[PDB]
Parts: C-alpha cells; structure tokens; sequence
C-alpha cells in the first residue's frame, strides 16, 4: 500500500524512504509504539531504522538475483496495526 | 415484504424490470486499512438458501398421482372423482328392434 | 441470486459530504470522515486528516438469472378438463 | 449501446487479497467475480486485465493488455498462453474476451489467476468456494458414454453470445508521489516525458493547476499536503471498488458479458434396473447404486 | 444356487475348471449413442461384499 | 466419429462435410428440430448452414491446429440426441 | 523453512541433481487459525489481532 522506488545498483545505506512522514505517524514516539519490522516479510537488501523510521538500502541491489518488486511488512502496537510497502526497481 | 436471508429477498415484476426492490442485510463497514477498497458484510443469498433445503416437488409429492407440468401450470392425469357424463346421441346411430 | 454491485468509491479531500435517497434496489449508503486513502503511486488527497470518504452499495439481478430463477405465483380454484373417447353404436369420437 | 469497441477501454490495478507472496497487493489481474453456474462445471472469472486485445486496443488473439506498475503508468502487452487458471489443481481455459475468462476448473475453495514467467510474473488468489455439479438423479464423476440425454445449461464457449453488460466510467484520479519532488523547503510538480499533470495543492488554500514541465509551488513547504495526476486520461475503466470514481461517475459505455449461459442436451447415467419381489400388498426392490442415486416413491391415493 | 451381489454369486471346482457357473445380474441395454460399445449393467461383485 | 478431411489452408466457403447426409435426416425435420450446434464444442474454423446441415470453413485453416483433431458437437430435440463431428486436418 | 499446504506427509526430495533422491516423513499437518471465525486466506478488513 507503500508505493517507493530503487535505482538499479544502489550503494548501502542509501535513502528509500520515510516511512514515519508518509504514514503521519508521530516522530516522538516510534519507540513507544514498538515499531518494528514484520518477521514475514524480511528483505536483505532493505533495513529500516527503529528510532526514525527511515528504509534504508541493506545490501547491494541485483536484479538476476532479485528476477519484479520488493515487499516489506512493519507492524505496530498500541493500537495493532500493519502496514505494506512495495518498492520497484529500475534496470 | 422482503426478508433477509430468505427466498423473495429480491423482487421484480420482470427479469428486464428496473423497479426492482431488495432488503438484503447489507451493512458497510469502516475501512480498516488504509487502502481503497469497501469493506461490507451481507446476509446469504436467500435464493440460493432456498436452493439448499427446497424440499422435493410438486412432481414427487402430489396425491392421486398426476404429474405437474408447466406452460401452463397444470397437474394433469389426475383420479380422484366421478364425473357425470350426459350424451345426446343422434337418432342415426340408433337402428330398430 | 442478486448480484451485489459496490461502486467506485468517491472521496472528497477535507470538505463533507453526504449521500441522497436512489431508486437502486436495496440502497444502503455510508459516509466515513477522516480517511487517508492509498492506491499504486502515493496518498489520494492533499489535506492531512479531515478526508472523507462515500462507499455505496447496491443489488441487482445476476447475468445468470435469464436461467436461473424463479416465479412466484398465486393460484386460484383450478377448472378440470378431460379428453374423452366416445363409441357409441360402431362410431368413434375424441372430444375435449 | 453495449459496444465491443475495446480501444475506448483500458485496464486498471486492483486490490488483490492474497498474491503470490500471500499478502494483498495492488496486481494488474484482479479477481472481480466468479459465476459457476454451467452444468458442465465451467466457470466464467471476471478479471481487471483485458485478454484476446493488443496494447493498442484491436482485436488480436494471443495477448492480452495490462497496466503497468511504473510511475508513468501505460497499457502494456504480453503473450497469452502464460496465463494460468488453478483452482486445486491447474484448470483448462476454454475462452477469453476483454476482461473475461471461461475456463473448467476441478473442485476446490479458491480461485487463483496468474501471470507465469517473464516480467510481472504474479497470481491472484480469492476464496470462492465452487464444487462438482450434476444434472440428473444419479451421481457421476465423469459423464457416462451410455444415458439419456437430458437437458441442462452450459456456459457458450463461442465470446460473442452475451450473458449481459457491465458499465464503463471515465477513470479518477491516480495521484502519483512520484511526480512531487521536495526541495529545500518547497516543492516542485515532476511530470514525467512532458505529458500534462495536474495539481492540487492546500498550501494555504485550496489551488488547482495544469503544468507539462517541472513546476515550482510557492505556498507549500511539504509534499505531502498536495498530490498531483496525469490528466487526459479518456479511456474507459469498469466501475471497480478499488479505485476512486471521477467527478462525473456517469455510465459512458456499455461492455457485453460473454458466455452466455445456453440450453443444450447432455447425458445423465442410467442406473441398473432393481429386481422387484411381490408380496400380499408390498413390494421389495433390491437395489444397486454404486453412486448415490435418488430414490422416490409415492402412492397414487 | 447363486445369487447376485452375494457370497458364492460365481462358483467353480477349480480355478482352472472350464465348468464355471454363475448367476450375476448381467443387463444389456439398447446403444444409445451411434457406436459400437456395448452397454450394460451388473449386479456388484458378490465376493467383494 | 463422423471424421473427415480437411486440406490445410483451405479456402473459407468451400464445402468439407454433410453432417444430415450421414445422419438419415431431412431439411425440414432437422429445421422443426432445432438442428443447432453445441455450445461446448464450437470451432472458429467451421460453421454448419442451419437448414442444409453442411459444414464448412468459417476461419482458414492454419498450422496450429489448437492443440491434434478438431471436434465439434450438434444437438437436436425431439427426442433430444446429441451427435459428435471429428475433422481430420491434412497437412 | 518453508509454506506447505495441508499434508499427512512431509517430503525434501533433489529435483534433477546428479543425486537424485527424496525422502519422506509420516507427519500430520493441518491448517492454523488465530481468532474465532475460519479462513482459508487472510481477509483485508479484519481486526489485526496478535
Ligand atoms: C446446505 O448446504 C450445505 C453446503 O452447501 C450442505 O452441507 C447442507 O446439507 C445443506 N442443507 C442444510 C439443511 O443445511
Ligand atoms: C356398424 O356396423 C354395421 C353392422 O355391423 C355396419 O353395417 C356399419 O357399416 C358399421 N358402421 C361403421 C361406421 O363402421
Ligand atoms: C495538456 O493540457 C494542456 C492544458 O492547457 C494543453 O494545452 C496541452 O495541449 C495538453 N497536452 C500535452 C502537453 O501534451
């Protein structure tokens, strides 16, 4: 339901996006919350900082290895909530 | 007079009709999640609940046995009763003693 | 069996709205206030939290229903007609 | 006025509840509706993609138009016979028009339409509970080569008999992120190739605009208080629940349902005939069924 | 005395005896279809049940 | 079952087979019959005429053959029977 | 780690290795819930329990 994007071959540590802005979230309060990356949907080559919420390129993008979309999962507490998000990769 | 869940939920004089009337238990929901869909919860389709336990028909389950036919709706070949018959016979038929 | 029609949805960014009566066979009408829709490509609107969304629902006749369906009738006192045979002398005729 | 005129049309993304990563995605092959009323267990799978048309719009067995996934969104097409229809196991597709599939499926709870191999390689899965159907009162799992020809309602393998209409509406909007791009405390509107976007901002009040080239936004500082869309967009969508309807939601046009569901005749099993003994004022009938068979008995009083 | 769909529906002194005698509930049916396959019913397998 | 040649590319029109000739039946009954085809087995490549029950090319024949035959069903009512056309395609 | 669908058997096999071997266990495994009312997929509107 996350809508971001990658170029092809980006170097570690990166910026993807700001998950905390796009949701409206409060930036105060990440911690509070237990933000936290869903165990289903795991991506090697994305990590998302805890304490600002910010997606962050992991490991070197391939698209052999990866050949599509990249799909991640963060989940909420206090209330449960989940959200989605899909990044496309360039070539 | 619909009813929810049961057979007649929906009516209309015709197939073709645009006057049709419903009262299915339909109710629509909040959106949970933040996408853009339209989250709803209706009762079952009482057409299709009536489908399920209609029984058996006419054509099983008819006294006197006389099958039901449609075009027109019809029980024909049916023996119950006595029937008084009067006939006029034409005096040609008839030959003397 | 209906067929159950959901419209598109309408959403209207931080300005109210609300929904007439319609014709439309069981019409059932809701309004919800303080969305953020999302589809493929971002948000939807433009204004934080006052968004407002109108979801409309409806039935209609199945595209099977030409085959699939039922008539309901009410029956009055039935009238009894008999195919009758006749032989009377050697002369024979069907009559109804 | 239904018309078979699919340049005028276009596909559109759905909301899919269970992908091929089972999780819900937007996917160019949504689930709309499954109808499994033929006696012959075919099923008729309403689909947000358009089959048996090229990206043009002509009619062109063989592929089949999609929409793609990039920020500049386009029709895309591809070849047809990656397109795969499961319900338990892998179901055999029997005829295809612009946003219709009639295939027969074996028994199963769910409906599953995928894209296999090559790009936008993806699945559609829904909960739609369909199972073995009969015409007579003797059960079969496969139709007997010796019957009695009775008469049912299949599905009409031939895509130009119709079954009815959907209605077609001119699309919403879409509003792309991407084509908002932040700046040192402004933001500026980024059509993509020059084609025409148009904005609408809240910066301090409600403002509206037409650009084709990169656009500066002098009130707002954040690019979240304002979206932006492709405008000319004058292609007919079905009137989907996953997408937001334009400001005129009037029916523009009128598409045939295929597969229409016909009168034919076809066989039904002939039981073996029971031995009857006779007794004072009863009968026994011996009886042999090796499928369940209906049974009825009524007196004549 | 053989039945059909019983124990003993088909009997023999042998498994190799040519002398076999049997009283399963065989039915032709008239071709309904214009092929040449015979159609016909029987009685279940005694044996079996 | 009732199979017959086709050459390959034949010309649309030209005439392949007499479905009622085989089957013992008139024009007029097979018309009072409701002599129409199946709605399962229908073939791109051939049509019957309604009233002379001939079946002819409708679309070229081509190479790939859909799958290899073709089949075809008809049905009449009164008493209801349905009958099956297999076409052999000659390359 | 895997997804497996309803089974009374679990198999690891080779599929075209030089190897070319499987093996399979007796093991019953049956379809998981969470709340109070069966699905056989995850529904989109729900209650987004732990
Ligand atoms: C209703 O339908 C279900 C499944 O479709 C079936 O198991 C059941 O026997 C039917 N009848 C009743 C009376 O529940
Ligand atoms: C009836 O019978 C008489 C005497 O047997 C005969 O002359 C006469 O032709 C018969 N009538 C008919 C209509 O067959
Ligand atoms: C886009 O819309 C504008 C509105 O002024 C129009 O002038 C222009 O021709 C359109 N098309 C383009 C830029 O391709």
């Amino acid at each position: 339901q996350l809508h971001y994007t990658v170029q092809e071959e980006q170097e570690h540590g990166t910026f993807v996006g700001n998950i905390a802005e796009d949701l409206g979230l409060d930036i105060t309060k990440l911690s509070a919350r237990r933000f936290q990356t869903a165990p289903n949907s795991r991506s090697p080559y994305l990590e998302l900082n805890l304490e600002t919420g910010v997606l962050y390129v992991n490991e070197k993008i391939d698209r052999e290895q990866i050949c599509c979309l990249l799909h991640l999962e963060v989940f909420l507490e206090n209330p449960l909530e989940l959200f989605r998000v899909e990044i496309e990769v360039l070539d | 007079a619909m009813k929810p869940g049961a057979f007649g939920d929906i009516q209309a004089s015709s197939l073709d009709a645009t006057d049709i009337v419903a009262r299915t238990d339909i109710r629509l929901l909040k959106p949970s999640v933040k996408n853009i869909h339209v989250p709803y919860t209706q009762a079952v389709s009482g057409y299709e609940m009536w489908k399920n336990n209609s029984g058996r028909p006419l054509q099983e389950t008819a006294p006197f046995g006389c099958k039901i036919e449609v075009e027109p709706l019809r029980a024909s070949n049916c023996a119950y009763g006595h029937i008084p018959i009067s006939i006029d016979i034409p005096d040609a038929a008839f030959v003397r003693s | 069996k209906f067929h159950t029609v959901i419209p598109s949805p309408q959403v209207k960014c931080c300005g109210s709205l609300e929904c007439k009566a319609s014709s439309r066979a069981d019409y059932t009408c809701r309004v919800f206030g303080g969305v953020y829709p999302f589809m493929w490509g971002g948000a939807q609107c433009f204004c934080d939290s006052e968004n407002t969304q109108l979801s409309e629902a409806y039935v209609e006749f199945a595209p099977d229903c030409t085959i699939d369906h039922a008539v309901a009738l009410k029956v009055h006192t039935a009238a009894l007609k008999v195919g009758l045979r006749i032989v009377y002398g050697n002369t024979t005729a069907h009559l109804d | 006025s239904i018309t078979d005129d699919f340049t005028l049309t276009s596909p559109y993304l759905g909301f899919c509840p269970y992908c091929r990563h089972s999780t819900p995605c937007f996917s160019p092959i949504k689930i709309e509706n499954v109808w499994d009323e033929s006696d012959d267990g075919s099923i008729r799978i309403q689909v947000s993609a358009q089959f048996g048309y090229n990206q043009a719009g002509t009619a062109d067995v063989t592929k089949f138009r999609y929409m793609s996934f990039d920020h500049d969104h386009d029709i895309k097409e591809d070849s047809m016979e990656k397109i795969a229809i499961s319900t338990s196991g892998p179901c055999r597709r029997l005829g295809h028009k612009g946003y219709f599939l009639l295939a027969q499926c074996p028994p199963g709870d769910s409906v599953t339409v995928s894209i296999t191999s090559g790009t936008a390689e993806n699945s559609c899965t829904v909960e739609r509970k369909i199972r073995r159907k009969f015409v007579g009162r003797e059960e079969y799992l496969l139709p007997p080569i010796h019957g009695k020809q009775v008469k049912c309602h299949v599905y009409d393998h031939l895509k130009e008999t119709s079954a009815g209409y959907i209605t077609m509406h001119r699309p919403g909007p879409h509003a792309y992120k991407s084509y908002l791009e932040e700046a040192s405390g402004e933001v500026y509107i980024k059509p993509p190739s020059g084609k025409n976007v148009t904005y609408e901002c809240k910066c301090g009040d409600y403002s509206t605009g037409i650009v084709s080239t990169r656009t500066k936004i002098n009130g707002c500082t954040k690019a979240k208080q304002c979206i932006a869309y492709k405008s000319d967009q004058t292609k007919w969508v079905f009137n989907s629940p996953d997408l937001i309807r334009h400001t005129d939601h009037s029916v523009q046009g009128k598409l045939h349902i295929p597969f229409r569901l016909t009168p034919t005749v076809c066989p039904v099993p002939l039981a073996h005939t029971p031995t009857v003994m006779k007794w004072f004022k009863g009968i026994t009938l011996h009886l042999t069924a090796t499928r369940p068979t209906l049974l009825t008995t009524r007196k004549l009083g």
